[PDB]
């Protein structure tokens, strides 16, 4: 008891011990490998982009919305008053966590004109359909039936947030960096 | 304490297993 | 074919507590990016591993500006473009220069004594200390047997075994009496070739040593991580043998 | 434990045998256990389910020879075998088919035991496996449905790994892990592939497990009445023997539903699919309208019910603070489905097995079946008016079914007396 | 987006005793090279299976000659050449405009009643009654309404149901008036747009259900194979089945 | 039949899980039988083969999850494992020296089983399962060496390939059929990969068959003496449960030969590898040097030693009218090896179970050892001289083995009397 | 039971009969598919091969070799006669199959001086290694020691049989149609 | 002939599927 338990234990101890070490790369080996660590930014030629246009573009994986927004879409947008908006929160990776949900937060401009968001529903997933479509002249995800305004916010449906925006900048007249 | 060198046991044993193993 | 001389050289890489000279390697990597590439590639070794740990372990400003030099055709596009850290080295720009990514792991340094493999199992398989072997490896004139029968395209190296071999210097019964054969590389190294950073000495056997000790890493980057995880399952097996060990024991003193 | 005769070897090369590896004892055994003499034609779901299970195994195995699990070749390999492969479009087809034939299977499976009591004691474990390997065969047909690498696989594997991806706090890690990147790509397809290889393995050991459960305790019939103990002749009195008398029975019902099978397959292979699923994978768009397949549908529909409108799901909320938000309750609704589904033989109090002699049971299992065919139909279409509300309706009632309705008839219920025997009840 | 109404044709593969019209067949693979192949392609549809049995079955010379008429980047050298029947036909040559190989199984032209699917079970899954209906759904006039709205670069289709539609064709609701829906696609067919070796009529309609038979040729090559096997198969599922239903009751007539 | 306690439910839900599923009797019976307690240390390598299995599936199924069986991405995917995922490098050595652990393990287990008499009766159905489980083991390490697609698994399969299709008659038909074309290209690949993946869950059941043949029989000791079954008191006299004596003494066995795998896993993984398998396969060049796998080189000796110019070969084609050519030879050859591996229990004809007590078998045994690792040694060298009539040497004592020297020494042989008792031999 | 036997031994046979059509497809699709099987004829360029050079190509995915034999191996290669020949079939799919293993007979010239072969050992289907090797001036098989002379005949080693020679001819001057 | 109906029966039942199953 004394001595007998201690040595059956610790021999178990150590087995566990072992047999974790070893279970843990089992797992691990299943998290992104360094390839898909190693992505890095990517650089997009928005030189012909009329207003109304919206510019598609795969990036880890998923698409990325570049789309100049005309007057109205940015009439409609800088319209809407934080109070009637489902989420109050920017989800913007440039601008601090803190910021609130105004059009000038959902944009990379100051005039609002370019609007920079992952074309990614945050439901579930799904891409929505843009060109103006669902009931507040924005996005529609057909996946459920959820609607985005001319920003990129929700305002209807199963979607928990806005669309995020990633950490986007302008490198030239011409060329944004993305990531 | 009822099962102190149970308890003792399988603690001590792991902690030569993990601390010999940080020695290189 | 065969397997036959090659200088043992003292690779601090060799051994249980072997580790790579992060020096050296910067060093062998200057070397094959202003020599070797000019022939050779590596498409299978990714150019931001120049920044993993274990390695060189440049800072990533400098392995994207090294990745910038290359030309690449876009995975996806078709068009030509600039090379990112994210791509591969090129194919061997030269058709029949073997691929070096792997050339360290895939060629024996002993062979022997008789068949045994008891040579590789006290001193390793040697790949590094052939390609040492390979680039020192080139004389000054070839065996006199040759003069005048020298295949046109080719150059004797000591070390290099599947080549072609003229008919005057093989035997009665078919074998080749020369150390080396005709090896269709050019002698690539010669002394000062190469300007190092910290003015290192830059001779023939140092490139050559710099550039194994370059080319094993490139082989297999994760040796150093490959002898950690060895060494620490070792220890823990070794503590739970000894636990089980003595648990045995005390469990059959009862029946015997 | 029912008494009958064990094995007895005669020749020469069995007498040898015998005493080395009692296997053909074994054999006979398993093949010879008494059976009710008054199984309906509900008992033969079980054979259904080994052949469709024999069929997937044999079917995957031939068409892995063929298939690349990779992006850039999955589709046209795919192809290739419907096309260059000798045999080799029949064969994905009755891949693709069979595990519709599977799935409807279970299902009548499943509610053959929800209706006769075959949950009830002592038959528990056997229910657990059951749903162990209900769920193996889930993650299965998911896993294989994302191998060719069309839209629908494209962007359900999209779906399930945000279902993950919602539980809070440690759901964005576990759906990183479980994709290998920030999206469904080239990991998540060949990581996919290996286990949907593997888990038909488990699935098969998981109904080894089964007929072992079933044979301890021995087979419920429509009686609800277990086979008499006492002696061997009235355990004969009341049974027949495995093989032939539902060897032949059950191979027969096989048969039926075979041709079926084979006449779908040969003439509307592609009826239970999505056309969708013939367009290459677009990561950067989806399709106008994406459907589950009809086995996944009732699930689905449940999971899309509970909206953030939802009372029962603002409280959630409240009581939480905010933790458990419209998303994830949604997701807790659906694996919550299964896991009331899975813990019946605790909620269902009555003494009676046997539905058959419970008189008001039979009008809401009934209504049960009509919900879950309802909840198929319904998953199927969109969440606006008058969808929502039927589709909330449904779920409602199935989770009151197994939570609300069940122990409650367990107290209040008067069922009639079963017969006396099985006897009683195979002549008459 | 939703399911539009598809003018229901009989088509001579329809039913369990359907089979592919040899010489529609030969006729919609002559109007496809002449009008369709100029923007589109079939990716997964070797050249070599149009002489396979059970479709148009060209002589083996024939297709040999068809096949030249391609240039193909090599896969060995990566040079230009002439097709080959071992190629498959050329990716689509506009960009948008997507591959036709499984068109006819990537469209559903019956949809309802109500989301039940008894449509599609008394009259298939209808992919080539709707290429038939997108085909020859371009009328001469647009809507009313569209008029002095009409999108630049689209046509209206009274088919197609994925496209976009003018602000003045919607309702309040924000449903699309219209039947169809605006396409990117002119209109491809034309009277006596293509001429027929044996005379037959090349009006619209007629090149449209040619079209559509060999597009759903090229989307299941192996129809008539397949429906073989599962007449076979039933054949001896059924023997199978009144056998055992045989023994079954002589088995228990013991018992009962 | 050794007779011993049997189980019985304690706690509460012990009892309550007995009375519906008797797993856990099962598994207590099979930790608890009674096994001798004078076995030696030749007896731990049953764990250690169970170990390996197990180790070799886990790490297979974790590495299908990042290889592609595609002539173009598979080599680029074996190193996107060993450089890119996590621990992959890891995984793949442990992967490939798995195979070298696994073989040298059974051809351990393998010669205990001729020394001791395990195959003799009544163990004759253990011996053939495990030369079942030995057939396959070997298919899957030769699909397995292939799937990395270098220049050895390239011309290995080549090799095999052709062995294959030395078949008179019928050997281009199967050859073709094997290799799905003219030669090995992609379609060999990928079924060779499908069929890697299923192999070893046959070999898992192979297992368990194994497993259930030899607890029926009882195990061996190297007295060669049997329990004694006449009473409870003189079985256990002679026996002590596996649990926990012989499962603690086999566990701390594996452990050390984990230290030794894991030491030459971690400091010299290429060691029992070839440089060549890292050269991407070239179809249009065969490496000057082939040579098999360690586990493989004695029966590829065995093949190689019978040359048209042997007067056994020249005999065999003059009795078939030349369709028997020395290619042929040598295949038949190679598989009577294993042949004659496998009926050994019926050729052995001496009653004296144990080789301890037989002075000669001793020394036939010994030189059959010698002769084992000869052969191993000389399939990797030339078939110049002396190298061929050593290989014809050594290939002629393992057929006069068991075909010639067991079959006389059981009648001319004059073993000694073996212990009383199993008592006997441990007391001492 | 003579209608009972009959009843239940003819069930046994239609349900043999439905197993074996069901296994058939299994074995089957095994064997080469249509894409395999509808390989057909290439083209190869010999305008810049000179004397005494190989020309490893590939095809049916083996290597073929073209070699411009030179004077040397035209001469020894005519001189060997059918007595020391390991087997006397010429073994060109060109010409008669009873045709015996010639120079003449091994070549598509009159003159000897192309060599159009299968580069694939027949032992067990190594590539033999050119460059005059061997002890016969010809190829050398390193996998098992086998040795062929200069017209590709077998001379020494376990291979049973010639280097197989495909369909082949000069459509062109500079241009050979292998299959 | 001491198994007409044994061997006969297993012919005939066989014969009749294929025979049919050739009908298509
Ligand atoms: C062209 C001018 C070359 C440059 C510069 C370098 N190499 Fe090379 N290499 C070249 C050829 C044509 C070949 C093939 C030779 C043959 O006969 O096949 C090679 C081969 C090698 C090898 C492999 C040798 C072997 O035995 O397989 C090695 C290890 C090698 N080369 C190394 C190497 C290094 C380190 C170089 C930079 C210092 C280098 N080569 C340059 C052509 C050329
Ligand atoms: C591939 C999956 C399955 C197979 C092959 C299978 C097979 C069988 C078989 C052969 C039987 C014997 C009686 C019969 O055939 O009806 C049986 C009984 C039963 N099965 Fe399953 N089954 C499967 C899945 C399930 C599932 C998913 C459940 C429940 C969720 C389930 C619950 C039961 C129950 C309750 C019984 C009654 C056992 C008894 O009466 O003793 N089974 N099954
Ligand atoms: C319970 C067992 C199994 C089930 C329920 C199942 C189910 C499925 C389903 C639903 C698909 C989608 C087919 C399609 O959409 O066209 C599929 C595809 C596939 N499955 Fe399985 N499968 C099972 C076992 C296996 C096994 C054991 C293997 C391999 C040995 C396998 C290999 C494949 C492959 C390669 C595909 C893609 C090819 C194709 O689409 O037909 N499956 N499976
Ligand atoms: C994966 C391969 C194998 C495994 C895991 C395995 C496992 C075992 C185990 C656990 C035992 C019990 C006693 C012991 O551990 O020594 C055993 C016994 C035995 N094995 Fe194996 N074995 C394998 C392959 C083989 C093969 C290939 C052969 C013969 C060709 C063989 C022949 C035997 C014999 C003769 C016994 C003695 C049984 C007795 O004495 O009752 N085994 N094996
Ligand atoms: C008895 C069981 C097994 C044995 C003896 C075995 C043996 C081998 C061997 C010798 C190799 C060659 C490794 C190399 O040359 O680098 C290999 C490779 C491979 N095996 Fe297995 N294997 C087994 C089971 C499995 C299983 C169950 C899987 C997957 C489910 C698997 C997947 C693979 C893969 C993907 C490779 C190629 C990657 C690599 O080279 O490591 N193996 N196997
Ligand atoms: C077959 C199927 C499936 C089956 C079953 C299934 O259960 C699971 C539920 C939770 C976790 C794991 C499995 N999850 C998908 O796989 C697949 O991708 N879709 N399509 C699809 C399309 C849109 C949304 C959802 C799914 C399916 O319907
Ligand atoms: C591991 C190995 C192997 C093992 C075992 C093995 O047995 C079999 C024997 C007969 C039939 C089927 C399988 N056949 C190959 O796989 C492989 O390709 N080589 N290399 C190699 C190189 C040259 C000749 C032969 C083989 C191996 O040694």
């Amino acid at each position: 008891g004394t001595r007998r338990d201690f040595l059956y234990y610790a021999t178990a101890g150590a087995g566990a011990v072992a047999t974790g070490a070893a279970v843990w790369p089992l797992i691990n080996q299943m998290n992104p490998s360094a390839d898909v660590q190693a992505l890095a930014s990517i650089f997009v030629d928005v030189s012909s982009v009329e207003p109304g246009v919206q510019l598609t573009v795969k990036f880890l994986g998923k698409p990325i919305f570049i789309r100049r927004r005309t007057e109205a879409d940015i009439e409609l947008g800088r319209s809407v008053q934080l109070g009637q908006l489902v989420d109050t929160n920017a989800r913007n990776a440039n601008i601090d966590a803190g910021a609130e949900a105004t059009d000038q937060n959902r944009t990379l401009d100051e005039a609002g004109e370019w609007l920079v968001m992952w074309g990614v529903c945050t439901h579930l997933g799904c891409v929505p359909i843009g060109g103006v479509s669902g009931d507040f002249g924005g996005w529609f995800c057909p996946c459920h039936g959820s609607h985005y305004d001319s920003a990129g916010r929700i305002r209807k449906g199963p979607a928990p947030e806005n669309l995020p925006i990633p950490l986007a900048k302008f490198i030239d007249e011409t060329t944004i960096q993305l990531g | 304490w009822k099962y102190r060198y149970r308890l003792g046991g399988f603690a001590s044993g792991a902690l030569l297993a993990l601390a010999l193993a940080g020695i290189f | 074919a065969g397997g036959g001389h090659v200088e043992d050289v003292p690779f601090s890489f060799e051994g249980p507590f072997g580790t790579f000279d992060q020096h050296q390697l910067q060093r062998g990597l200057q070397v094959y990016t202003e020599v070797c590439a000019a022939c050779h590639g590596m498409k299978f070794v990714p150019i931001r591993s120049l920044s993993e740990p274990g390695g060189p372990e440049l800072p990533e400003d400098q392995v994207r500006a090294y990745a910038t030099q290359f030309t690449v055709t876009d995975e996806e596009t078709g068009e030509d473009r600039e090379g990112k850290p994210t791509d591969h080295f090129p194919h061997s720009a030269l058709e029949n220069a073997p691929d070096l990514s792997l050339m360290a792991k895939a060629r024996a340094g002993f062979h022997g004594p008789m068949g045994t493999g008891i040579s590789q199992l006290f001193n390793g398989i040697g790949g590094p200390e052939y390609i040492y072997s390979v680039l020192t490896g080139f004389p000054e004139e070839p065996p006199k047997c040759a003069e005048g029968h020298e295949p046109d395209g080719f150059y004797y190296n000591r070390a290099f075994q599947n080549g072609s071999v003229p008919d005057t210097c093989k035997d009665a019964n078919g074998v080749k009496t020369t150390a080396g054969s005709w090896i269709a590389m050019p002698p690539p190294l010669m002394d000062d070739l190469v300007e190092y950073a910290d003015g290192h000495d830059a001779s023939v056997h140092a490139m050559a040593e710099d550039v194994s000790a370059f080319l094993m890493w490139a082989a297999e980057p994760k040796l150093m991580a490959r002898k950690q995880a060895g060494f620490t399952a070792v220890m823990f097996l070794t503590v739970l043998s000894v636990l089980l060990y003595l648990t045995n024991k005390r469990l059959w003193a009862g029946v015997k | 434990g029912i008494p009958h005769d064990h094995y007895e070897p005669r020749t020469g090369i069995e007498k040898w045998l015998h005493s080395r590896l009692p296997i053909v004892a074994l054999a006979y055994d398993t093949i010879m256990i008494p059976t009710p003499r008054n199984l309906n034609w509900m008992w033969i779901w079980g054979v259904v389910l080994a052949f469709c299970l024999v069929l997937q195994i044999v079917t995957g195995i031939v068409l892995a020879m063929h298939y690349t699990p990779h992006v850039d070749l999955a589709f046209a390999s795919v192809e290739h075998i419907m096309r260059n492969v000798n045999g080799g479009f029949m064969l994905r087809y009755l891949h693709a088919n069979g595990a519709s034939l599977f799935f409807i299977a279970v299902y009548l499976h499943i509610f053959r035991g929800l209706y006769y009591g075959s949950y009830k004691a002592p038959r528990e474990v056997t229910w657990i496996v059951g749903m162990l390997i209900y769920l193996a065969m889930m993650a299965t047909a998911f896993m294989g449905y994302v191998l060719p690498w069309g839209q629908m696989s494209f962007w359900g594997a999209t779906v399930i790994t945000g279902l993950f991806g919602a539980i809070p706090g440690i759901g964005h890690s576990i759906q990183t892990w479980l994709l290998g990147g920030p999206a469904v790509d080239n990991a998540t397809l060949n990581r996919f592939f290996s286990l949907h290889y593997l888990l038909p393995f488990v699935i098969a050991a998981l109904v080894a497990i089964h007929i072992w459960a079933f044979h301890s305790t021995g087979n419920n019939n429509p009686t609800g009445v277990e086979v008499r103990r006492t002696s061997k002749a009235e355990a004969q009195k009341d049974t027949v023997p495995f093989w032939p008398y539902f060897i032949i029975k059950d191979v027969f019902a096989l048969a039926v539903v075979l041709l079926v099978f084979f006449a779908i397959v040969g003439f509307m292979p592609n009826y239970l699919g999505h056309p969708d699923n013939y367009i290459e994978a677009n990561p950067l768009s989806t399709p106008a309208h994406i459907v589950p397949e009809w086995y996944f549908l009732p699930f689905y529909a449940i999971l899309r019910a509970f909206t953030a409108d939802v009372w029962v799901v603002q409280i959630a909320n409240f009581i939480s603070f905010g933790i458990i938000d419209a998303k994830f309750f949604g997701v807790l609704a659906m694996f919550g489905a299964i896991l009331v589904m899975a813990l019946v033989p605790w909620l269902d109090t009555s003494p009676v097995r046997s539905g058959r002699y419970r008189p008001m049971f039979k009008i809401y299992f009934w209504l049960l079946a009509a919900d879950f065919v309802i909840l198929t139909w319904v998953g199927a279409q969109q969440t606006t008016f008058p969808y929502d509300w039927i589709s909330l309706i449904a779920s409602a009632y199935w989770f009151a079914y197994f939570l609300v309705i069940l122990p409650i008839l367990g107290a209040i219920e008067k069922p009639v007396a079963p017969p006396a025997t099985i006897e009683e009840d195979f002549n008459a």
